[PDB]
Parts: C-alpha cells; structure tokens; sequence
C-alpha cells in the first residue's frame, strides 16, 4: 500500500505542474482578447456587453 | 435606432450606417424626381392638339 500512494503522489505532482502550465496559457489568451475588445470600443466598433463578457 | 445610440446599447458604427443609408435614399429619389421632372419639359401640361 505505501508503495502504491508514493508513486499515486508523484504522478499528481507532476500532472499538477502540466495544468499551471496550461491554465497561464489560457489567461495570456483571454488578455488578449480582452484588448482587442477595448480598443475596438474606443474606436466605435463594438458595445459595452462585449467588454463586460470579456 | 437613434435612442439605442443615446443611451450607448449599440454601435457608432451602426448609427453612421444608418444615417448615410437615409442620405443615399434622399438623394436616389432626387435623381428620380429630377428625371421626371425632364420628362414633363417635354409636354407643359397642354392638350393633344
């Protein structure tokens, strides 16, 4: 049983680090997005419920 | 569409659209009156003979 749980935990670590990965990348993305949106509301191009969904 | 634009739940975008397609129609249905109005130079209102 100890046997098992040491190697179940290491496993977890590891896919653990692989999602922070994952999730920064995704939080560049939506910033990008979110950016986009404003500036095309400055100009004119968009509404306000855009920027708020993004 | 204006109070939409006055209240700001659309587009600037979307008012110059619409305000130009008003100015288009108005100036479409000049060149139509126009071509009429060339027309009837033609006649002056008076009889066949």
């Amino acid at each position: 049983s100890v046997v098992q749980t040491v190697r179940s935990s290491f496993n977890n670590i590891n896919a653990s680090i692989s999602s922070i990965n994952a999730y920064k990348q995704a939080v560049v993305s939506a910033q990008s997005s979110l950016d986009a949106m404003e500036a095309g509301y400055s100009v004119g191009t968009r509404t306000i419920v855009d920027v708020l969904d993004a | 569409r204006v109070p939409l634009g006055n209240a700001n739940l659309i587009g600037r975008e979307e008012l110059q659209h619409a305000r130009d397609a008003v100015t288009s129609a108005q100036a479409q249905l000049d060149v139509a009156i126009q071509q009429y109005n060339a027309n009837q130079a033609m006649i002056l209102g008076t009889k066949l003979e």
